[PDB]
């Protein structure tokens, strides 16, 4: 009663467990910090207790004795997938294992 | 050389990212 | 020449990425 859906299983056991790869495998967010910036390791660890983060620019001096700053620049960036069309896929292979199999 | 004396030359200074 | 060995001279500082 199932042997004809065999193929239609693996798909949903595949497009599962790559799922759970790409939950596993990537970080869900981080602060992405840029610039030329002294950072110390260990006041990175107060990161959770802060309120306030203040980035303050390298200012590189000409020979000509010309000052001028650098780019600083501060964000969160997060992991992100498509849902839309993963979720449609999905549930078209589940829809199909029970049409086929009545 | 007298008013360079006096006023020296500035340096690059490296920035700082603080959490506070 | 004195002033270029005071001063020194700066070179190329290739970059970081680090996740700590």
């Amino acid at each position: 009663d199932y042997e004809k859906v065999i193929t239609l299983i693996d798909l949903y056991d595949n497009a599962e467990s790559d799922t759970a790869n790409y939950m596993s495998d990537l970080n869900d967010a981080m602060l992405l910090i840029k610039g030329n910036l002294n950072l110390d390791p260990v006041e990175v660890r107060k990161q959770k207790e802060a309120n306030v983060l203040f980035l303050e620019p390298t200012v590189y001096v000409d020979a000509e004795g010309r000052e001028t700053e650098g780019s600083v620049d501060g964000g969160y960036i997060y992991k992100q997938y498509d849902v839309q069309g993963t979720e449609a896929y999905k549930d078209r292979l589940n829809s199909d294992i029970h049409m086929f199999t009545n | 050389i007298i008013d360079n004396y006096f006023n020296a030359r500035t340096r690059t200074k490296k920035g700082r990212a603080v959490f506070f």
